[PDB]
């Protein structure tokens, strides 16, 4: 109870008894000190750094430190505070929001008794790689190669839409418009967001590169927007498309790192128009290896706050898109990401939206829609309730734009967004 | 008589609980940016970007930093600005959650010939209603007068003054 940084070597020595801090009276200073000390010793020892409950400003500065630490992964499993014992909240919140002991594809490892706490846990060692083979061959139909780059930009193959696939697609959507309308005599062209399912094989391989890799478990979808050329007309059932996009800059973030992505729409040579897609994915890494001219609006001009229901199976709805997230179909794979459930797709769960947009404002017709952007803040779980909003945005030379806001059952914003109609 | 300023301290506690749907009781001065949030990655960018721009200052670490060391820093160099965010936020209060006839120069006035505060309390006082506005929108003249007389008792315990 008086040195504070002689603990980097005697707890490494076998085990720790005795390792107390009385002369770390800093706030951050202690916390930076702590972690330069857990590398410089053993792969897979135990510390614990001891707080002082007797000043009022290391107690406050300490127990938020402490709780930062817990989160993140750390070898704190002891933590005894001293001047006798605490409160009866304030010892119940620390064993609730800090893991500590006391106080006062593949899954194979060797086992091997020789540690301590744990026996053989998952190495660190080519993991990225190794989880890449499970969603690399959920989707794309070639070899594993890491040899992209996020300066180039290359482009998959090409399918054409056919009338088989529109006719599927319309009942697990749910969409009346004139595009997903079955009329004989009668050319009926394709959605927004129909066009989007055939070309989401070739926007999904932004971790398909050696540089842009991160945690496959938790890169769920961030946004995806839409955009049509200028006066062009909606594809049918009979062209294909093609999209090749990259990232520019390091597509990164606070938390762990995201992606950039920008589909486009082919029409026999000619374009015919854009798309748009986001993806966060969490992590640690920071290598990377003309004026105003928006709308915008007087009063706040209402269309319509309808309510939506998310589909309870989402068998038949990813299967028909080709979705590459495999952890959101059983619960085995759900249990290593750590999420809350069984969440819908990003892309399934943001067509609802769109499509519903159409059918309150444009009376459910595809000629005057040309963009459509929704980004998803949180996750939507199956079955249950998506309270759907809008709003007008402003216009854009004859195309008054609308927004996009869908609730979740608590009032949360979970996803949000503005599209683009005429 | 003493009209209290617009200062930081109660300024960035009620546009950081009308994002994160809380009230002035709740959000304790005690706690921290992060702790407060809940854990969310949504939530955590949008509480800096609304704090950033309704003080000006940008510090280093604006989550990690408590209620009271966010706030108390950003009174020595705000001198009671109206901000780009906090204003918008303030005039579509009057207008959507409340009825037409009580605009912004309807109720500077009232403070000042039943309360008896200038334009400098006047701010404080919309601005801890909107925090804690009711999801019942108001549909008449008499139904916004009643919420201002209610106003000056509940937020006299951060300002100090009577009736």
């Amino acid at each position: 109870t008086v040195s504070p940084d002689f603990v980097a070597a005697t707890t490494n020595a076998g085990y720790t008894i005795e390792l107390a801090g009385g002369g770390y009276f800093s706030a951050a200073g202690m916390t930076a000190a702590i972690d330069s000390v857990v590398s410089q010793i053993e792969k897979g020892s135990t510390f614990g750094i001891n707080l002082i409950y007797v000043n009022p400003f290391m107690l406050q500065w300490g127990i938020p430190l402490i709780k930062e630490l817990r989160s993140k992964g750390y070898p704190i499993q002891f933590l005894t505070i001293g001047a006798g014992v605490p409160s009866l909240e304030v010892a119940s919140e620390y064993i609730e929001t800090l893991g500590l002991k006391y106080l006062g594809l593949p899954l194979l490892y060797n086992f091997n008794p020789d540690n301590g706490f744990a026996p053989i846990s998952e190495v660190m060692e080519d993991r990225n790689q190794r989880i890449k083979e499970m969603y690399w061959k959920l989707w794309i139909d070639e070899p594993f190669n890491l040899d992209f780059d996020p300066r180039d930009v290359i482009k998959g193959k090409d399918f054409e839409i056919t009338a088989k696939e529109v006719y599927d697609f319309t009942h697990a959507v749910g969409n009346n418009c004139e595009d997903f309308v079955s009329r004989p005599d009668r050319t009926m062209l394709a959605p927004m967001d129909f066009a989007i399912v055939v070309g989401w094989r070739a926007i999904i391989k932004a971790i398909f590169p050696n540089t842009v890799d991160g945690d496959l478990l938790k890169l769920v979808h961030l946004s995806n927007g839409y955009k049509m050329i200028p006066g062009a007309k909606p594809l049918q059932v009979g062209d294909v498309v093609s999209t090749t996009a990259v990232i520019e800059s390091v597509v990164n973030q606070p938390t762990g790192k995201i992606v950039d992505v920008v589909g486009t729409l082919s029409r026999n040579g000619k374009p015919v128009m854009e798309v748009t897609s986001s993806f966060f994915y969490r992590g640690n890494y920071t290598d990377f290896e003309t004026l105003e001219q928006k709308v915008n609006l007087e009063n706040p001009i209402p269309i319509a706050v309808l309510d939506s229901y998310t589909p309870s199976t989402n068998e038949p709805y990813a299967r028909v898109s080709g979705d590459l997230n495999p952890i959101h179909v059983s619960r085995h794979f759900a249990s290593y990401a750590n999420l809350p459930g069984t969440i819908t797709h990003g892309m399934f769960s943001s067509a609802s939206v769109r499509a519903l947009i159409e059918n309150w404002a444009a009376d459910s017709v595809s000629s005057r829609v040309r963009g459509y952007t929704c980004q998803f803040v949180d996750m939507v779980l199956p079955n249950t309730a998506l309270k759907t909003s809008i709003q007008h945005v402003g216009m854009i030379n004859g195309r008054k734009l609308i927004k996009f806001e869908t609730r979740n059952e608590d009032d949360v914003v979970v996803l949000t967004g503005e599209a683009e109609i005429e | 008589i003493a009209d209290e300023p617009v200062k930081a301290s109660l300024l960035l506690h009620v546009l950081v609980a009308h994002k994160l749907k809380k009230s002035l009781d709740s959000i304790p001065m005690s706690k921290t940016i992060k702790d407060l949030v809940g854990g969310k990655s949504t939530v955590q960018n949008e509480i800096l970007g609304d704090l950033g721009k309704e003080f000006g200052t940008t510090p280093e670490k604006p989550e990690e930093t408590p209620l009271e060391e966010l706030a108390e820093t950003f009174q020595d160099t705000f001198s009671g600005a109206l901000g780009k965010q906090s204003s918008s936020l303030l005039s579509r209060l009057i207008s959507s959650k409340m009825p037409g006839g009580f605009t912004i120069t309807v109720a500077r006035k009232y403070l000042q010939t039943r309360w008896g505060l200038p334009s400098g309390r006047q701010d404080g006082v919309l601005l801890v209603a909107l925090s804690n506005e009711p999801a019942a929108r108001l549909g008449s003249e008499a139904d916004a007068k009643a919420f201002l007389d209610s106003m000056a008792q509940k937020y006299a315990s951060i300002v100090g003054v009577d009736l």
